[PDB]
């Protein structure tokens, strides 16, 4: 299980299905019919959200670590 | 780890402050230290006497004299006292009977 | 005055106020913060009649995106996380005032360390038998929650019929007011009228009623340790309380139409260390993967432009008596002790 | 003591030192550099150079500390001194336009004036004379009277008389009483003047 | 030829532990157990109880060596703190000396 | 409180490193205690205590 995982795998993970459901939401918000996991997890910038969450779980948790994850979250969520 | 979150109690941050405050240079130096045994107040004694005897190499020679008549150079000697076979304590002794 | 901003509408800040205290009226202050400000600011509130809060820009940037936040995608999370002491919580309530101006619905839990801890009344609840109820916690912010939302308890109406007992039921097109009011006259279904609450409110936002602000202080609560023991002193599970269950669900991003505000707290935390403020410590794998995707907002101390301005608001309501505090030799001890800390500053001011 | 008689005490006053060289004396010029030769004690942790340091409020408090919990005692300390700034600021509201210019709101000019109106002039001490003590009125010096002041505030608080009081709330009480010139402290006072003034008939019983 | 008669107990005592030290261990371990069933562990209470007393090693009581001193003995020289001390005053216990501190 | 993971794990390096292998509670552990040191009365110590 993952409790007994010693290093942190995105793939199949929580949060890899918590923000691939939320982009399907904002996808029925405007009304696009873009709705395949492949394309989605391709875009760059859930690579830099997916680098974060394994920097935060693995290595030491620090405040330029929080940063980067936020702004993460920001290009994926339009939060500009 | 920043002084204030390492010392809560702030008599330990007011021992910081006072060599500083004497030589009335206060906010224009950074300190980086690192004390090892003792207690709570013990550490910032032996700080205390670390950064006053540190910064006496960007004052005056008449400054520094002041620091001395002051007791900021000076290592406390004042160590526990053992206890004696006969007593209760260093000095306390037993219940005259 | 150059401490003061003339400007007490929260919604015309900017970044040319940071550093100034705007005021809060005493009808916004009972209505909007019945139990939201902090103790040892109600005292200040108290003795210097008048509640003044600083405008910084944790909450000048938290404002920015609650006001080009789009209401048709997921709420989003943002957390405030800082060093103790630091203005989190009252950054948080200067959000709180913003939107109850803007005839939000403002659901404000004040602390939610309290709700896992010191319960000496847990009954075992009837809607479900493997749940415990909370009826003197959950019947304390029913009371504030109305208070700040009376207006909104009338128009919004249940779409359920929700058995309180068999003689007595809530039937579909009622107003809200009357689930309120059942749980706090009873006292005993008042954690079953939260639960009800939370979800009318999170369901009808999503049709576009009315907006939604939850705003959760102490958010590390829910998904950390409890205090509280069963009669045969087992430890309490935080998912075995109704109260905390149904908290639960309105942090998810699964409704639309309002903002998620949260802001981390160790002051009144379980088995966390002092000096322990970062989201994933507080938070822990459970809260961290929950919460996941939030925006965190980080807290900082008292910049130098903002140490002045607190120092003249205090001297300003002659609060510092002491004969050496207004001179420049005594402004660099309060910033040496405090390190430009609010709490530490205002605790080191209080007895001068 | 681990300190030899050669070490002398430190002087923390940090406006001594700057004085200027022309205003030295000639007898306190030789001092200063008589100083330079001796060997100075390290100061100990409870006085600093700072601005707010008090003798009288820091004597206080180690009068009241239990077991060296010297925590606790300061903290009831400014506690104290804040629950009298703040019945002060609600006495300063609600008053009249002509009564706020006779209202105290320092903290700290309340607590040493309220220490001073309960110094006593003369106390009663035992002397053996005849085989019998007699409690003869004697002249108690300026420390003694500064002591007694402090002893008797802080046992007052600490009679058990007051079911369930927090001391911050009884001494910061006291201490209001005690400005008004009202009050057991002050009535203890009181009483030790009415003893030392009835029985004035033995006061050459004391030789010194 | 030893001091007294306390001491010859006790060297009769320890000879006899040495001889069942192992016959009582292997009947213990079948005691201190809950796997085996009641029936052969209350078989080996009984076995181990017949045994002679002086087999017990709690009756065996550390005496001085010279002195046959049962109370003030230091274990790791065997000896009386009289005996101790009068050796050590002498200087004849290698790194043995008195405290001062 | 251990995963199946975990719990055969742990089972298998008490195999490789010679411990216990099946479930035992702590009374009948003093059993690998017993046998594994010497007996008080066999020890050199007690038994030439006296020259
Ligand atoms: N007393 C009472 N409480 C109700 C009733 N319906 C809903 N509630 C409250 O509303 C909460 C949410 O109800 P519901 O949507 O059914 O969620 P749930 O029953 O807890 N199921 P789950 O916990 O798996 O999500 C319930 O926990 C209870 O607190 C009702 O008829 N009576
Ligand atoms: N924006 C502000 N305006 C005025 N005072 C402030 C502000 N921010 C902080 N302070 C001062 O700092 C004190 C503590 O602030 P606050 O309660 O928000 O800390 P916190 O970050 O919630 O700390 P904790 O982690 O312990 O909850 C307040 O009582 C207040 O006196
Ligand atoms: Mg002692
Ligand atoms: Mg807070
Ligand atoms: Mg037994």
């Amino acid at each position: 299980t993952e409790a007994d995982m010693e290093e942190y795998i995105w793939e199949n993970s929580s949060s890899e299905r918590n923000i691939l459901e939320t982009l399907l939401q904002m996808k029925a918000a405007e009304k696009n019919m873009e709705i395949n996991k492949e394309e989605l997890l391709g875009t760059k910038e859930i690579e830099e959200y997916k680098k974060s969450v394994v920097s935060l779980k693995n290595e030491e948790e620090n405040e330029n670590s929080i940063s980067q994850y936020k702004e993460s979250v920001k290009r994926l969520l339009n939060v500009t | 780890i920043d002084y204030q979150l390492y010392f809560p109690i702030t008599q330990d941050r007011e021992q910081l402050m006072f060599p500083f405050h004497f030589v009335d240079r206060l906010g224009k130096h950074d300190v980086t230290c690192t004390v090892s045994g003792g207690g709570r107040s013990a550490q910032a004694g032996a700080i205390r006497l670390a950064m006053a005897k540190a910064l006496c190499s960007f004052v005056t020679e008449d400054e520094v004299e002041w620091m001395r008549q002051a007791g900021l150079l000076t290592t406390d000697p004042r160590v526990r006292e053992r206890k004696k076979p006969g007593q209760e304590g260093a000095r306390r002794k037993f219940t005259w009977k | 005055a150059i401490s003061r901003t003339n400007e007490n509408d929260p919604a015309k800040h900017g970044d040319q106020h940071e550093g100034q205290h705007y005021n809060i009226s005493p009808q916004d202050l009972e209505t909007v913060f019945p139990h939201g400000l902090p103790p040892r600011f109600v005292m200040q509130v108290k003795t210097f009649s008048e509640a003044c809060l600083m405008v910084r820009k944790p909450a000048l940037e938290l404002l920015h995106y609650l006001k080009n936040t789009s209401f048709a995608y997921p709420a989003i999370r943002y957390l405030l996380y800082g060093e103790k002491g630091t203005g989190k919580t009252l950054s948080l309530c200067h959000v709180i005032h913003f939107c109850a101006k803007q005839d939000w619905l403002i659901l404000h839990i004040p602390d939610a360390h309290l709700w896992v801890k010191n319960c000496r009344d847990l009954l075992q609840s009837s809607y479900n038998k493997q749940r415990f109820d909370q009826p003197l916690e959950a019947s304390t912010w029913l009371k504030n929650f109305k208070t700040t939302n009376e207006r909104f308890l009338n128009q919004i109406k249940v779409q359920e019929k929700y058995v309180w007992n068999k003689r007595e039921s809530t039937e579909k097109g009622s107003p809200l007011g009357e689930v309120v009011e059942q749980g706090i006259t009873r006292v005993r279904n008042a954690t079953d009228a939260v639960g009800i609450v939370l979800k009318e409110l999170k369901r009808q936002s999503s049709l576009g009623m009315f907006h939604l602000l939850v705003a959760v202080d102490g958010i590390n609560a829910l998904w950390g340790r409890t205090t509280l023991k069963r009669e045969d002193k087992s430890p309490i599970a935080p998912e075995e309380l109704a109260l905390v269950h149904n908290l639960r669900k309105m942090m998810k991003n699964d409704w639309h139409g309002g903002a998620i505000v949260s802001a981390l707290s160790q002051t009144g935390s379980l088995f966390k260390p002092r000096k322990a403020y970062l989201p994933q410590e507080l938070l822990g794998k459970e809260g961290f993967d929950a919460l996941d995707p939030f925006i965190p907002i980080l807290v900082s101390n008292y910049n130098p432009k903002e140490f002045e301005s607190c120092i003249q608001y205090y001297l300003e309501n002659n609060w510092l008596q002491h004969e050496k505090a207004p001179t420049e030799e005594g402004k660099k001890e309060l910033l040496f002790l405090s390190n430009a800390n609010p709490s530490l500053l205002e605790r080191h001011c209080a007895y001068l | 003591s681990r300190y030899s008689p050669e070490f002398k005490d430190p002087l923390i006053d940090k406006e001594y030192y700057r004085k200027p060289v022309e205003e030295l004396t000639e007898e306190e010029k030789y001092v200063r550099e008589l100083k330079k030769t001796q060997l100075i004690k390290a100061a100990p942790a409870g006085k600093t150079s700072s601005v707010f340091e008090d003798p009288v409020i820091s004597k206080f408090t180690n009068m009241m500390m239990i077991g060296g919990n010297k925590v606790l005692a300061r903290s009831l300390m400014i506690q104290t001194l804040e629950a009298v700034k703040r019945k002060q600021f609600e006495k300063y509201h609600a008053a009249s336009a002509e009564e706020q210019a006779t209202i105290e709101r320092n903290p700290y000019t309340i607590f040493h004036q309220a220490l001073k109106n309960c110094e006593p002039m003369i106390g009663l001490v035992p002397i053996l004379k005849g085989g019998r003590f007699y409690q003869v009125p004697v002249p108690l010096p300026d420390r003694r009277r500064r002591f007694l002041a402090m002893k008797w505030m802080i046992t007052e608080c600490r009679d058990k008389k007051h079911q369930r009081t927090l001391m911050p709330e009884k001494l910061s009480h006291k201490l209001l009483e005690a400005f008004h010139n009202q009050g057991p402290v002050i009535k203890r006072k009181h009483d030790l003047h009415k003893m030392a003034e009835a029985n004035r008939a033995l006061a050459h019983y004391r030789w010194w | 030829h030893y001091v007294d008669w306390r001491m010859w107990r006790d060297v009769k005592r320890r000879k006899m532990a040495y001889e069942y030290a192992d016959e009582r261990l292997r009947i213990n371990s079948l005691r201190k157990n809950t796997i085996l069933p009641k029936i052969l562990q209350d078989v080996a209470d009984e076995e181990i109880a017949a045994l002679p007393r002086d087999s017990c090693p709690v009756r065996i009581r550390n005496r001085c060596v010279m002195t046959s001193r049962p109370r003030g003995v230091k274990r790791r020289w065997r000896l009386s703190r009289i005996v101790f001390r009068h050796l050590a005053d002498h200087g004849q216990l290698s790194g043995i000396q008195r405290a001062t501190w | 409180s251990l995963s199946e993971y975990a719990f055969r794990m742990s089972r298998l390096s008490a195999r490789l490193f010679g411990e216990v292998t099946r479930p035992t509670n702590s009374k009948s552990m003093k059993v690998v205690k017993l046998f594994s040191e010497l007996p008080l009365a066999k020890k050199k110590e007690t038994y030439d205590w006296y020259p």
